[PDB]
């Protein structure tokens, strides 16, 4: 089972440099090439560059000027780009993606680097309370995306929606809920857990009636 | 070294056939393979179609893919179009570089309407401590995707201060959220706001008091 | 077909 895991993105200020990381597995890594492309929604998926299967030959795209350089660890059986020099028209997505001579068999998850002068915002994180009942969680303010909320630690997937954040004066807002037996909310705790991984803050609400 | 062009857009049908084109700006598309690309909301690409033609196994076979040089195109045909198929599509070629297309974002309508559930918050009284709040309404279980939101305040319509997203699709509906900004005494002040969403000329209200 | 570049020492 093809898996190419992406490590290495967040917040890096102009100028600075940044490694990301692509470990693979579940196929032998020194049979096939891999390459790097990154994703805007105004610019589409853009090819990086590529490095062949024993890692001797490498391919740069036009759209960075060699800024960007490619390697890969067979021993580790992970791949790397190494990206300097880093300008704000750098923020994307990157993914990794396997080759099979003509196409990309499979893709990694994707990592958000975001090249920017402001600050880390850390989110302030509010609990929403009011048969079902739906609880919510206000994560307000952060800086930049992601951020991942769950319930109970995952216990609860069922009833959940992480709504689309909205964008104002340079910080995004969220809020998570979930529905739940008003069973459950009498009986049991509920809270949500808020994870904003390029502060490195981890918030805990506890949903009280 | 070329660039493959693809409508922004195409909005269908359910169960209707379906074509997206990929139209390369110099040189034969039939030269190198063209190759497609699914990708939903939020997640990575996978393979719908490799070397001009092929489908991967677990592709469903509504999925076809071939080559038109008299528009010097390639086209990913789906016929029976889903709404499980509403997603974003990249073509991707090569020669001495790396091609992609710039991606046709697909709308399916025709499943069941589905109108909208709203859940409305107050502020938090964590919130309040700091003066700020911030009044939450949440739009989720509808379909199709297009929303028009607007807050009141006492029944008249209030603007300044509302952030609404846009809609996403989580799995087989949309949601949406929208934020009324005010500070402590705006919230106190008022007796009454509203969240209104309408949808398919439908509305939905709900409202939050103090 | 010949291969995109980087993946001409592909094993298939």
């Amino acid at each position: 089972e093809v898996q190419l895991v992406e490590s290495g993105g967040g917040l890096v200020q102009p100028g600075r440099s940044l490694k990301l990381s692509c470990a693979a597995s579940g196929f032998t890594f020194s049979n096939y090439g891999m390459a790097w492309v990154r994703q805007t929604p105004t610019k589409g998926l853009e090819w990086i560059a590529s490095i062949s299967a024993g890692g001797d030959k490498t391919y740069y795209g036009d759209s960075v000027k060699g800024r960007f350089s490619i390697s890969r660890d067979n021993a580790k059986t992970t791949h790397y780009l190494q990206m300097d020099s880093l300008r704000s028209e750098d923020t994307a997505t990157y993914y990794c993606a396997k080759t099979s001579r003509v196409y990309f068999d499979y893709w990694g998850q994707g990592v958000m680097v975001t090249v920017s002068s402001a600050e880390t915002t850390a989110p302030s994180v509010y609990p929403l309370a009011p048969s079902m009942v739906t609880l919510g969680c206000l994560v307000k303010g952060y800086f930049p995306e992601p951020v991942t909320v769950t319930w109970n630690s995952g216990a609860l997937s069922s009833g959940v929606h992480t709504f689309p954040a909205v964008l104002q004066s340079g910080l995004y807002t969220l809020t998570s809920s979930v529905t739940v037996p008003s069973s459950t909310w009498s009986s049991q705790a509920v809270t949500c857990n808020v994870a904003h991984p390029a502060s490195s803050t981890k918030v805990d609400k506890k949903i009280v009636p | 070294q070329f660039v493959l062009t693809q409508p922004n857009s195409v909005s269908t049908n359910l169960g209707s056939t379906v074509k997206l084109s990929c139209k390369r700006s110099t040189g034969n598309i039939g030269s190198n393979y063209v190759n497609w690309y699914q990708q939903h909301e939020g997640r990575s690409p996978t393979t719908m179609i490799y070397r001009d033609d092929k489908r991967p196994d677990g592709v469903p076979d509504r999925f076809s893919g071939s080559i038109d040089r008299s528009s010097n195109s390639a086209l990913l045909t789906i016929n029976n179009v889903q709404t499980e198929d509403e997603a974003d599509y990249f073509c991707h070629s090569y020669s001495s570089g790396i091609v992609f297309g710039g991606g046709t974002k697909l709308t399916v309508l025709g499943q069941p309407k589905s109108t909208p559930t709203l859940t409305v918050f107050p502020p938090s009284t964590e919130e309040l401590q700091g003066n700020k709040a911030t009044l939450v309404c949440l739009i989720s279980d509808f379909y199709p995707s297009d929303v028009e939101v607007a807050w009141k305040a006492n029944g008249a319509p209030i603007s300044q201060g509302v952030d609404t997203a846009n809609p996403t699709k989580q799995g087989n509906k949309y949601i949406a959220s929208s934020f009324l900004r005010l500070t402590a005494e705006q919230w106190r002040s008022r007796n009454s706001f509203t969240c209104q969403v309408t949808h398919e000329g439908n509305t939905v209200e709900k409202s939050l008091s103090p | 077909g010949v291969a995109m570049p980087g993946a001409e020492d592909d094993v298939v």
